RNA sequence: UAAUUGCGAUAACGAACGAGACCUUAACCUACUAAAUAGUGGUGCUAGCGCUGGUUAUCCACUUCUUAGAGGGACUAUCGGUUUCAAGCCGAUGGAAGUUGAGGCAAUAACAGGUCUGUAUGCCCUUAACGUUCUGGGCGCACGCGCGCUACACUGACGGAGCUUGGCCGAGAGGUCUUUCCGUCGUGCUGGGGAUAGAGCAUUGUAAUUAUUGCUCUUCAACGAGGAAUUCCUAGUAAGCGCAAGUCAUCAGCUUGCGUUGAUUACGUCCUGCCCUUUGUACACACC
């Protein structure tokens, strides 16, 4: 005889902190929706060394799991991961609350407008050196996306009195709605200028 | 350095920002736009201090215009309002 | 479910929970003593008064000792505490806890909770387990 | 830790008494109260020679360090099987002739050359630089395969 | 003639003279290992 | 504590065989070989219990000097092999002492 | 009775469950499931396969976790709960290949080779 | 400054005269630091290293000289 | 291909040796043969209100713990692909893939490397002296260089909460009759940081002052994340929290191992070290 947890004396049973639901969210972007994948997680976590390989369609991603990871980290020194997840669980909350819509279509959303189409790696050759404009390889777009709405988020903590969960829904949202007072979008549009010229 | 305010408890306990102006304006015009907002990002919107906006909440709270849900930092979400059900 | 709730509650409900009940014991003297300071570098006692220094460390002493047992002053000690080698610059902290420990074991033994054992360390009686889990059965009601 | 210890000071006092000595090789059995001591040794007449003292004299001198017990001890002569694996012979032979001498590069062939005949798989000499009183160039040399690592 | 002390202190080989060294076996810290390739003791044959 | 078995009744029975080698191979063998006599004497006793390691394992640069990596490797593992009997004769005692194998095996009986 | 322990593993922490089937109470070091566990989101990831299976009443599970960083656990308790069902009814073997399971990583702290600050780690001076 | 249940009177036989301790100053606040600098003169007219140093003029408790004190002068 | 590693050719046919295999073990699997340190079940003492659980009990069993062995070693027999040919490349299953992972078994010979003071031997100084046994004192420092240790502050800072004792008893340090939640923080050169200073107290020791450690207490120092610039690291690794061993009468942490926390990038050779072939060479203790 039972007594047990409390969700829905059942259905299928949405997970991703209990809360909130996957499958709805769309990646508009065509090319960019092959390499997010988000065909069945949750939010729990996982290592898998699923190994460089290059050219093809390279590996899985969570695209949540990611974005904890790199919070913890950057920026800089000393972050733990019971915190860490604490800071997105409650920064998932603010964000739908803010939007009112799924928290990961907002993630996507800021993610898929802060990740440029071009980028300006250095190359010496001969006597000087140029830039003549580089590829983006669709994780790599995926990781710098997530990574400077994570500097932003970090920046506005320590500037200004805020914890960081609301700076990261913040810098987020902003990036999500397309506003240049996103630390993210800016410098998307920045890199994107940049190696649009330099050609 | 730059300088200083909002700034509590002495504001709090002194009628200026608790009596009306900070509840009405800065807490209750806020939720019209956003169904619910976080403690935390309501905080830092409206300038008020968290330990200023965490007693305005509580008043606002008893009177039953505004329920909370919960979360350890002093964190969660603030919301007003609410239905049919 | 309440008894066995002793056991099995997440620590601080149980011990939140457990203080108001406390705080109807007569003893809990504190004299003096814990004024210099007692734990690292900001440890003073005038938060103490609800669930403080003094109350949780009773309270709580008591919800590690069903579960676990047999104990001592020592284990005590730093069950909460740290006092960790130091890079040599530090301090984190200096948790002392001799003298906690101490003043919290003593008001126990005057209403006849602890026992004290010649090797053992500290025992719970019967009179220990009573109050703690007759305590437990109005917790589980409120909880659910 | 402790019985390690009893075990930690007695080869080495074994190693330091059974050092240049003419002798060949030296196991030591510990039971209680007595040391085995087996030596393979021709060499052994100068070590025994019954009641006297001599027998006992080099055994009796395992006794007092750290090990053990009023009692007596036991000695027991032993042969050879076949020098190579473990002796003090097969040091001391090669140290008689780097003595007064004989050709070095010859020294270094024929040692080698004995052994191998008796088998080995593997005999590998070296000899200090210093050949004729000149530098330092050292010399190595080794037949058939061998093996240390 | 008369007599002294003091500077008493821990210990080392007969077989190595210096003072400085490893007390558990007894000798000093180099002696310990060219002892320690012997074995002797129950432990070291070598290696890790 | 005292595992009762005439001889105006025994009530000496405690024994501890305590087996220490530096080689394995050498030391399994011997060990072996005490369980059979438990079981031919009389009555039964126990097999073979090891429990636990004893390590030493001493990390020393060289030395030159300078000797900065690559330290010159060393490691004592060693095992500790608990034999008990179930019954403790005198006649167990002797013929078990008498027919020792022990080489490097250091075998202590211990103690009533 | 009624006993199937078959012991999965999968990072650090020893789960060992005798399972007797009845209600579906479950029991961690002995002590409630939801109570002490608390600190969660990913503690009701256990808690999915007493529920949507749909058989509930089938299994008391009870659980002793002991030793290591709170987080490391949750797999290696559920491998052992699937298992054993595995067993009795063959035809419920779509359980254990549906809902997913295994890895582990294994590979529980690493050689340390000196000089390395933290083992291979080298520091740090041209 | 100093409360009800607490206090602390200066007690010993005379003289040892300087500097003494006055039972642990609390008293804390310009008494503290304005007798630092009479304990200072006291320290050297008892001949103490502490107060020779404190003539010399130097880092008291001998600090490390591979490295420091660059921002201090 | 890490590998003259192995194959296919070849004026060669062999052959050693390093590599690999070998051992070690962190991983592992264990279903088991072995035994119990221990885990787990059955008592008995209660508490909720043998029903649900806590405790210890008697050598009563089997087992993930234990450990010694065994066997399972996992690899392109085995399902697979175009293809001089042997192959490479990628994939199933599994619990990990052809180098399963460490480099710890690392070749000879060199560099007048380095050690005469971590370990002896020539040979001079010399020889009842650079024997001798000490006692007292030295490892100060206008500046450079090195390693290391702590900070600048919210992923924080504070308090409380999740050779070794029992226990009366102590500001800390001690002596013995005696075996991760929540008050607090307001992003403040501060509740940051602990530098330095000064008085005074216990212990180690004969002594603590240049040369103990712990500090009650109080001075409250620079430093606002670090130039020109650097070092490693390829997933339990970088980086971070601590602990015990050795050190050791004392001693900053040395050096050193166990666990615990836990990330990012890993294409390639696109300044530096190297390998084999290649040509040229006026060099040959060798582009210093």
């Amino acid at each position: 005889t039972p007594i047990p947890e409390e969700v829905q004396q059942a259905q299928t049973e949405i997970k991703l902190f209990n809360k909130w639901s996957f499958e709805e969210v769309e990646v508009k972007d065509a090319s960019l929706v092959d390499y997010v994948q988000v065909r069945q997680p949750i939010f729990v976590a996982h290592t898998a060394g699923r190994y460089a390989n290059k050219r093809f369609r390279k590996a899985q991603c969570p695209i949540i799991e990611r974005l904890t990871n790199s919070l913890m980290m950057n920026g800089r020194n000393n972050g733990k991961k019971l915190k860490a997840v604490r800071i997105i669980k409650h920064t998932l909350d603010i964000i739908n609350v803010l939007t009112d819509q799924n928290p990961i279509q907002v993630v996507v959303d800021a993610i898929t407008n802060t990740g440029p189409r071009e980028d300006t790696t250095r190359v010496g050759g001969g006597g000087a050196a140029r830039r003549q404009a580089v590829d983006v390889s669709p994780l790599r777009r995926v990781n710098q996306a997530i990574a400077l709405l994570t500097i932003g988020a970090r920046e506005a903590a320590f500037r200004n009195i805020k914890t960081i969960a609301e700076t990261l829904a913040e810098e987020l949202i902003n990036a999500a709605k397309g506003s240049s007072t996103s630390y993210a979008i800016k410098k998307k549009d920045e890199l994107e200028r940049v190696a649009k010229s330099n050609r | 350095k730059k300088k200083w305010s909002k700034k509590s408890m002495k504001d709090r306990a002194q009628h200026a920002v608790i009596l009306d102006q900070e509840k009405y304006d800065r807490i209750l015009k806020e939720v019209p736009t956003y169904r619910y907002v976080s403690v935390s990002v309501l905080v830092d919107r409206l300038k008020i201090g968290g330990s200023l906006a965490r007693i305005a909440l509580r008043h606002l709270e008893k009177e039953g215009i505004i329920k909370p849900i919960s979360k350890h930092s002093k964190q969660a979400i603030y919301t007003r309002a609410t239905a049919s059900e | 479910m309440p008894g066995v709730s002793v056991r099995d509650v997440a620590a601080q409900d149980f011990i939140n929970a457990y203080a108001s009940f406390l705080q109807r014991q007569g003893k809990l003297e504190v004299p003096g003593y814990v004024d210099i300071v007692k734990t690292s570098s900001g440890n003073e006692m005038p938060p103490q008064d609800a669930e403080g220094w003094f109350y949780k460390r009773a309270a709580s002493v008591a919800r590690h000792i069903y579960m676990r047992k047999q104990v001592g002053v020592g284990k005590l000690n730093k069950l909460y505490g740290g006092a960790k080698s130091r890079g040599v610059r530090p301090y984190k902290h200096i948790d002392a806890s001799g003298s906690i420990n101490r003043k919290v074991l003593q008001a126990l033994e005057k209403i006849g909770i602890v026992e004290i054992s010649p090797k053992g360390g500290r025992r719970i009686s019967e009179n220990g387990q009573r109050d703690l889990d007759r305590i437990a059965a109005q917790t589980l009601e409120e909880d659910e | 830790v402790a019985d390690g210890v009893f075990y930690a000071e007695l080869n080495e006092f074994f190693t330091r008494e059974l050092a240049e000595e003419g002798y060949s090789g030296v196991e030591v059995r510990v039971t209680p109260t007595k040391t085995e001591v087996i030596i393979r040794a021709t060499r052994t007449q100068d070590v025994l020679g019954e009641n006297g003292r001599r027998i006992n004299e080099l055994t009796l001198l395992v006794q007092k360090r750290f090990k053990y017990a009023p009692g007596t001890i036991v000695l027991y002569a032993e042969r050879v099987q076949d020098r190579g694996l473990s002796a003090v012979a097969q040091a001391e032979s090669m140290k008689f002739k780097l003595l007064n001498g004989l050709a070095i590069r010859r020294a270094a062939y024929g040692v080698v050359r004995y052994v191998m005949e008796s088998g080995a798989k593997g005999c590998e000499v070296v000899v200090s630089g210093k050949l004729r009183a000149a530098r330092a160039k050292a010399m190595k040399f080794a037949d058939g395969f061998l093996i240390h690592s | 003639s008369h007599p002294r002390r003091y500077g008493k202190g821990s210990r080392q080989c007969r077989v190595c003279s210096s003072h400085t060294g490893l007390i558990r076996k007894y000798g000093l810290n180099i002696c310990r290992q060219c002892f320690r390739e012997k074995a002797n003791d129950i432990g070291f044959n070598k290696f890790r | 504590v005292e595992e009762q078995e005439q001889q105006q009744q025994i009530i000496k029975i405690r024994i501890t065989l305590t087996s220490t080698k530096v080689k394995q191979l050498e030391n399994v063998s011997s060990n072996i070989v005490k369980n059979a006599e438990q079981h031919n004497l009389v009555k039964k006793g126990p097999v073979r219990l090891p429990t636990k390691v004893l390590k030493i394992s001493t990390r020393k640069t060289p030395n030159g000097e300078g000797s900065k990596t690559w330290e010159t490797y060393e490691m004592r593992i060693h095992k500790r092999y608990i034999d008990l009997e179930a019954p403790v004769q005198i006649v167990k005692r002797i013929t078990q002492i008498t027919i020792e194998p022990g080489v490097d095996v250091e075998v202590v009986v211990a103690s009533n | 009775a009624v006993a199937h322990v078959k012991a999965g593993k999968g990072l650090i922490k020893v789960n060992g469950s005798p399972i007797t089937l009845v209600e579906p109470e479950i029991l961690r070091f002995k002590v409630y499931e939801p109570l002490l566990l608390v600190g969660l989101d990913k503690f009701s990831n256990i808690d999915i396969r007493v529920r949507v299976t749909g058989g509930g009443h089938v299994s008391q599970v009870y659980a002793i976790r002991q030793a290591i960083a709170k987080g490391l656990v949750a797999y290696h308790q559920k491998y052992v709960d699937e298992q054993s069902k595995n067993e009795l009814k063959k035809a419920f073997t779509s359980y254990d290949r549906t809902l997913l399971i295994a890895d582990s990583r294994r590979p529980e702290p690493k050689k340390f080779g000196g000089k390395g600050a933290r083992s291979r780690f080298q520091k740090s001076y041209r | 400054q100093n409360p009800t249940h607490y206090k602390i009177p200066a007690w010993f036989l005379n003289r040892q005269n300087d500097i003494t301790d006055g039972k642990d100053y609390h008293t804390l606040a310009n008494n503290v630091e304005s007798k630092l600098r009479d304990d200072l003169e006291r320290l050297k007219k008892i001949r103490a290293h502490r107060g020779i140093r404190h003539f010399w003029g130097l880092r008291v408790r001998g600090q490390h000289t591979k490295t420091t004190g660059r921002r201090r002068a």
